[PDB]
C-alpha cells in the first residue's frame, strides 16, 4: 500500500511546481507522518527509497526525502535529546530504565493511529491495550533506513550536497549504531568507482562517522596521530600525500596487535559486548578502512605498500620480516582490486630484469639463489627472492576468485616474454605450489597451467641451444602428471611433445600414456 | 581477606572445592572419608556463621559466596536463590507504569550488574537461567496481562552472552521456549523476546539467526499479525537481522536451505527480498 | 671471521698460508675465494657493536686484507679473477646498502680506491 502510495507521490512531486506548493506539500507529509501518526517515518522513507525510478524522477523522490528530513524542525528536536540524554554503553549502567520514561515523556509515541484518531471531530478514542515496550522508539526504528537511503543518495551523481547537509545535521544518530565501522568498509569498499572521484564527500562521510563517536571510546580507537593531525583539516588544493613512514607506522601497528603486545597500540575492550571478536579483526577493519579514505588513487597507494618490504627501509628489522610479509599480504587481500593489482606489473618488471635474461654470471644452483630463507645469511641478492616471498604471501591469503585471474594472466602475458631457462625457473616455482587449491576449486584452471606450462617449455627449447637443467625439469612434469592433473590433459600434450628436442622425447616417453 | 574484592571470591574458591567433596561424602559416607586440612578451617569458619546470618544482600560479595558454595545443595542453595530472585522480579512488590496505555511492570528495577554477574559460577549460572524461564514459562501459560519486571528483563540479556552455556541457552531458548511461548498464545512475552533479540545481543551464530529469521517469517505469516505493533516489531526484526549478515558466511549458510527456499524468505513482504 | 675476530695482531704470513692450505684441502676456484672473503669481512663489519670494536673492524677490513691478497698474488690471471669476483660482489645490493648506511659513507668506492692503489 505505502510503495503504490510513495510512488505516486513522487509522480506528483515530478509534476508539482515549484515554490510555496512544495513547502506546503512537505508541510503536510510532515503533519500526516507525525501530526496525525498515520504510518511510521521509517516504513514510508523505505517505501520511497526503494523505487526504481530513471531520470529526474530519481533526484525528484531524492529531494522530497531531503526535504522530510531536515526542513522539519520537529524531527530534530527528538535525536538530540535522545543523544544527549543517552550513551550506547547499556551494560556498565543500572538507571536506564527511568532515563527511557523521561524520553518517552518528553515526546510520545502513538502506534495505533491515536494523533488521527484525535483528530476527528467526533470524539474517538483507542481502548486497545498495548504491549510492553522496553527498548523502542522511532529513531532506532528509522537508523537502518537511515543507512540505506545514504547508500541510495551515493548511487546518484548529482545530489553529493544533500548527502554532506545529511550527515551534517544528523551525525548523531551514530552514537547507538552496533556496527559502524564494518559499514563503513563495506560502503567503501562496493562504492569505489563512484567515488574515486569524489575525494571530498568520501572525506566527510569518514569524518562524520568517527567524530560522532569520538566521545564514549578512548583516545586512538580507530584512526591514527598523523591522520586526525594532517589529513583531517579542510583541503586547499594540496591534498597530503605521505611519506613512507606513514604506511610503516600502519604496518607496525598490525603487526605489534596481531604478535601479542602487554600495553597494545590499542585499547583493549570487552569483546564480549563490541562487533569484532577478536582485536586483529578490529585492527584490519580499521587500518582498511583509513587507508582506502585517502584522496590518492590506487596504484601509488598498493605501489608504496608493496615498496615498504621492497626497497631499503630502516624501522623494519631483521630476522622479523615474515611477519611484515604477512601484515601487507592480509592488508592488500581485504582492499579492492586497483589496490592489489599492481603485484602483476611487479611480476612483469622483474621477469624482464638484465640478471635473469643477460648477466647468468651465477653458474651454480639458481635453486639457492630463490630460497628466502637464504636472507639468514646475507645473500638477498636483488628483488627477485623479496617479490617471490610477497607474492607466496599475497596469494596465500587470497580467495579462489582471486586465485581465477592468474591463468589468463599467466597464459596472454608472460608467454611472449619467457626466452632462457632462468625465467622458466622463476615462473615455475611462483606458479608450482597452488596447484593443490587449485585442483581442489577450479579444475579447469588446471589445465590451462599445465597445457601453459608445455608451450613455455615448448617456446623455451626453440629458442634456446640447451638446457642444462631438464633433469629437475622433467621430475617436476612427472610428479604433475602423477598427483595434480591425473591423465585429464592428454590430447594437447602430443603435438608439443612430439616437436621437442630428442633428448627431451627420450626423457618424456611415458608422459603420452 | 576483605570481601568487597572479586578477586577474593577466587580466594574463597578452594574452600568451596572442599564443602563440594564433601557433598559427595553425602552418600556413601561410610566409604573414603577425607578430614579438613589444617589451614582450611579458620576460613571455613566464616562461612557457616555467614550461612547462620540472616542479613544478606549484593552490598558486599557473600551472596555470591554462599552460592558459589552450596549450587550443589537442595536446602543451602535454595535462601540465597530465592534471596536474589525476589530482588531481581519484584514479586508483587508495585505496579510500576510503563509507556503507552496498558502496561502494568514490578517495581524492581536494578539488575545484577556485570561484577556480580562475573562473581558466580557455571552451576549458579544454568540454576539461575532454569529458575527464570520456568517462572516466565509459568506466567505465559497463566495468561497474565502483567508485564514483567524491567530488572529481569535486563538481567535476561545479560545471562545470554555466556558462550559456554550454548547447550542450555540460545540453542534450547529457540528451540522450546519461542515455541512454547508461541503456542501459550500471549503476544505480551512473545513481543518482549521479540524486542530483546532485536536491540540487546551482539554475537549470535548464523545458523541460529537462519533459524530465528524462519521462526520469523513462519509467527509474521500466520498467527493474524494485523495488530500495529506486532507488524512493527516483525518488520524491524526482519530488516535488522537482514541487513546485519556477514559477507562470507551467507553462501555456507544459505546453501543448507536450498531445498526449500520458501522458508527462508517473505511472500507478502517486497521489501524484505 | 675467527682470525678478524682475535688474532688481528698476528702475522699476515700464517694467514696467507692458512688460506692457501684450505684452499688446496678443497678445490675452490679463486673468483668465489675472493668474493668469500669480502663478503665475510663485510658481514663481519656490519655485525659489530658500537665502540672500538667497530674501529678496529674497520681498520682490519680496509687495511690488512690487501696485504693478503697481494701475497696470493706474489706466491701465485689473478687479476680477471679479482675483477669477476668484484663483479659477483656488486650483484649484492642489500647487503651493500647496510654497510654503507652504517658507515655513513660510499666504502665500495674506498675499498675499489684502496685495492688499486696495491695494483
Amino acid at each position: 500500500h505505502v510503495r503504490t502510495f510513495a510512488d505516486f507521490l513522487v509522480y506528483e512531486f515530478s509534476t508539482s511546481a515549484g515554490g510555496q506548493q512544495l513547502n506546503k506539500c512537505i508541510e503536510i507529509l510532515n503533519d500526516m507522518v507525525w501530526k496525525y501518526n498515520i504510518v511510521t517515518l521509517d516504513r514510508l522513507i523505505l517505501c520511497l527509497a526503494m523505487r526504481s525510478h530513471e531520470g529526474n524522477e530519481a533526484q525528484v523522490c531524492y529531494f522530497i526525502i531531503q526535504l522530510l528530513l531536515l526542513k522539519p524542525n520537529d524531527f530534530r528536536n527528538r535525536v538530540s535529546d535522545f543523544v544527549k540524554e543517552n550513551s550506547p554503553e547499556h551494560w556498565l549502567q543500572n538507571d536506564w530504565h527511568t532515563k527511557h520514561m523521561n524520553y518517552h515523556k518528553k515526546y510520545p509515541e502513538k502506534l495505533y493511529f491515536e494523533g488521527l484518531a484525535e483528530q476527528v471531530d467526533p470524539p474517538v478514542q483507542i481502548q486497545s491495550p498495548y504491549l510492553p515496550i522496553y527498548f523502542g522508539n522511532v529513531c532506532l526504528r528509522f537508523l537502518p533506513v537511515f543507512d540505506i537511503v545514504i547508500h541510495r543518495f551515493l548511487e546518484l551523481l548529482p545530489v553529493s550536497k544533500s548527502l554532506e547537509t545529511l550527515l551534517d545535521h544528523l551525525g548523531g544518530l551514530y552514537k547507538f549504531h552496533d556496527r559502524p565501522v564494518t559499514y563503513l568498509y563495506n560502503t567503501l569498499h562496493y562504492y569505489e568507482m563512484h567515488l574515486r572521484d569524489r575525494a571530498f564527500l568520501k572525506r566527510k562521510l569518514v569524518h562524520a562517522i568517527i567524530g560522532s563517536l569520538k566521545d564514549n571510546r578512548p583516545q586512538g580507537w580507530c584512526l591514527s596521530d598523523t591522520y586526525l593531525k594532517c589529513a583531517m583539516n579542510a583541503r586547499e588544493e594540496n591534498p597530503w600525500v605521505p611519506d613512507d613512514t606513514y604506511y610503516c607506522r600502519l604496518i607496525g601497528r598490525l603487526v605489534d596487535t596481531m604478535a601479542g603486545k602487554s600495553p597494545g597500540p590499542f585499547p583493549n575492550c570487552d569483546w564480549r559486548f563490541n562487533e569484532f571478536p577478536n582485536p586483529a579483526a578490529h585492527a584490519l577493519h580499521v587500518t582498511c578502512v583509513e587507508l582506502m579514505a585517502l584522496a590518492v588513487s590506487g596504484k601509488e597507494v598498493g605501489n608504496a605498500l608493496l615498496n615498504v618490504v621492497l626497497k631499503s627501509q630502516p624501522l623494519v628489522p631483521r630476522e622479523n620480516i615474515t611477519a611484515w610479509m604477512n601484515a601487507i599480504g592480509l592488508i592488500i587481500t581485504a582492499l579492492p582490486e586497483p589496490y592489489w593489482i599492481v603485484l602483476h606489473d611487479r611480476i612483469v618488471s622483474v621477469i624482464s630484469s638484465p640478471s635473469l635474461t643477460s648477466e647468468t654470471e651465477w653458474v651454480g644452483y639458481p635453486f639457492r639463489l630463490f630460497d628466502f630463507t637464504a636472507c639468514h645469511q646475507s645473500y638477498s641478492e636483488m628483488s627477485c627472492s623479496y617479490t617471490l616471498a610477497l607474492a607466496h604471501a599475497v596469494w596465500h591469503h587470497s580467495s579462489i576468485g582471486q586465485l581465477s585471474l592468474i591463468p589468463k594472466f599467466l597464459t596472454e602475458v608472460l608467454l611472449p616474454i619467457v626466452k632462457t631457462e632462468f625465467q622458466l625457473l622463476y615462473v615455475y616455482h611462483l606458479v608450482g605450489p597452488f596447484l593443490q587449491r587449485f585442483q581442489q576449486e577450479r579444475t579447469r584452471c588446471m589445465i590451462e597451467i599445465g597445457v601453459a606450462f608445455y608451450d613455455m617449455l615448448l617456446n623455451v627449447d626453440q629458442c634456446s641451444t640447451h638446457l642444462n637443467y631438464m633433469d629437475p625439469i622433467c621430475d617436476f612434469l612427472y610428479h604433475m602428471k602423477y598427483m595434480f592433473t591425473g591423465d585429464s590433459v592428454k590430447e594437447q600434450v602430443e603435438k608439443i611433445i612430439c616437436n621437442l628436442k630428442p633428448a627431451l622425447k627420450l626423457r618424456l616417453r611415458f608422459i603420452t600414456h | 581477606p576483605d570481601i568487597n574484592k572479586p578477586q577474593s571470591t577466587h580466594a574463597f574458591a578452594m574452600t568451596c572445592i572442599w564443602i563440594h567433596l564433601n557433598r559427595k561424602a553425602q552418600n556413601d559416607n561410610s566409604k573414603l572419608q577425607i578430614p579438613i586440612p589444617h589451614s582450611l578451617r579458620l576460613h571455613h569458619e566464616f562461612l557457616q556463621q555467614s550461612l547462620r546470618n540472616k542479613s544478606l544482600q549484593m552490598n558486599d560479595y557473600k551472596i555470591a559466596l554462599l552460592c558459589n558454595a552450596y549450587s550443589t545443595n537442595s536446602e543451602c542453595f535454595t535462601l540465597p536463590m530465592g534471596a536474589l530472585v525476589e530482588t531481581i522480579y519484584g514479586n508483587g512488590i508495585m505496579r510500576i507504569p510503563l509507556p503507552g496505555t496498558n502496561c502494568m511492570a514490578s517495581g524492581s528495577i536494578t539488575p545484577l550488574p556485570m561484577n556480580l554477574l562475573d562473581s558466580l559460577t557455571v552451576h549458579a549460572k544454568m540454576s539461575l537461567i532454569h529458575s527464570i524461564a520456568t517462572r516466565v514459562i509459568k506466567l505465559a501459560h497463566a495468561k497474565s496481562s502483567v508485564a514483567l519486571a524491567p530488572a529481569l528483563v535486563e538481567t535476561y540479556s545479560r545471562l545470554l552472552v555466556y558462550m559456554e552455556i550454548e547447550s542450555l541457552g540460545i540453542k534450547g531458548f529457540i528451540s522450546q521456549l519461542l515455541p512454547t511461548v508461541f503456542k501459550s498464545h500471549a503476544w505480551g512475552i512473545l513481543h518482549t523476546l521479540l524486542e530483546m533479540f532485536s536491540y540487546r545481543m551482539h554475537h549470535i551464530q548464523p545458523h541460529y539467526r537462519v533459524q530465528l529469521l524462519s521462526h520469523l517469517h513462519t509467527l509474521a505469516a500466520v498467527a493474524q499479525t494485523n495488530q500495529n505493533q506486532l507488524h512493527l516489531c516483525v518488520e524491524s526484526t526482519a530488516l535488522r537481522l537482514i541487513t546485519a549478515l556477514g559477507s562470507s558466511e551467507v553462501q555456507p549458510q544459505f546453501t543448507r536451505f536450498l531445498s526449500d527456499p520458501k522458508t527462508v524468505l517473505s511472500a507478502e513482504s517486497e521489501e524484505l527480498n | 671471521l675467527l682470525e678478524g675476530t682475535m688474532n688481528l695482531t698476528g702475522e699476515t704470513q700464517s694467514l696467507v698460508e692458512q688460506l692457501t692450505m684450505v684452499k688446496r684441502m678443497q678445490h675452490i676456484p679463486t673468483p668465489l675465494f675472493v668474493l668469500e672473503i669480502w663478503k665475510a669481512c663485510f658481514v663481519g663489519l656490519i655485525e659489530s657493536p658500537e665502540g672500538t670494536e667497530e674501529l678496529k673492524w674497520t681498520a682490519f677490513t680496509f687495511l690488512k686484507i690487501p696485504q693478503v691478497l697481494v701475497k696470493l698474488k706474489k706466491y701465485s690471471d689473478f687479476t680477471e679473477d679479482v675483477n669477476c669476483a668484484f663483479e659477483f660482489l656488486l650483484k649484492l645490493t642489500p647487503l651493500l646498502d647496510k654497510a654503507d648506511q652504517r658507515c655513513n659513507c660510499d666504502c665500495t668506492n674506498f675499498l675499489l680506491q684502496e685495492c688499486g692503489k696495491q695494483g
